[PDB]
């Protein structure tokens, strides 16, 4: 009962945020890396664009393959 | 990657490196799709600064221009 | 293979929570002062060997097989 009680049930914080202060937080990180910032930005913007609906809500599963220094 | 070795290692305000040293170290001292190696470099060059001002002394900036590299 | 454990152990920037699987808590290992040691290169795994910092030693001459076995 201990373990029932304490993990998380309909318990969250926000996700509708500025876009453009997420993108200035993403660039002062990370140089270059397109295609990983503008998949955050469109999630991002597909968050915003949902919020007054009742649709289903799916987080991303993702893999980023590379080679053994870059950044992931 | 130079801000950091340089921080992390005393020598902050006390030296520094040029463009032409940096893509001097890419072209003849690394072989790499990361970005690891280039890092370990600089801060090879960052270790040897602080062990040349240790023993004398110097004021203002010493610049490593690209043909001190292999000083270093 | 333990190779493979040997990544979260050995990387340079993550190392500071390893975490085993009988103590269930984050364990900093930076610290540390790790020396490995080989005789060749090859068999190390390409990820792992890009943490490692690689020094190497090359074998002795004449005069300094002579010096040695003349002082130690």
């Amino acid at each position: 009962l201990d373990w029932l009680t304490e993990v998380p049930w309909s318990k969250a914080d926000p996700e509708v945020l500025d876009i453009n202060h997420t993108r200035q937080v993403l660039d002062e990180d990370h140089y270059g890396l397109k295609d990983v910032k503008e998949r955050i930005l469109e999630y991002l913007a597909v968050r915003q664009l949902t919020q007054g609906l009742d649709v289903r809500n799916k987080a991303p599963i993702l893999v980023l393959v590379g080679p053994p220094g870059v950044g992931k | 990657l130079w801000p950091k070795q340089v921080r992390e290692s005393g020598m902050e305000g006390r030296i520094e490196v040029t463009d032409a040293a940096i893509l001097r170290v890419i072209s003849e001292y690394t072989r790499e799709a990361g970005v690891r190696g280039l890092e370990r470099e600089l801060g090879k060059i960052a270790r040897k600064g602080a062990k040349f001002w240790l023993e004398g002394a110097w004021e203002g900036l010493r610049t490593i221009d690209a043909s001190d590299i292999p000083t270093y | 293979d333990p190779a493979s454990a040997m990544l979260e152990v050995l990387d340079p920037e993550q190392n500071n929570t390893f975490t085993d699987h009988y103590l269930d808590v984050p364990y900093d290992l930076s610290k540390v002062f790790f020396i490995t040691t080989a005789n060749t290169l090859q068999t190390i795994p390409r990820p792992l060997l890009d943490r490692m910092e690689v020094i190497e030693i090359p074998g002795y001459t004449n005069m300094e097989k002579q010096a040695i076995a003349r002082q130690y």
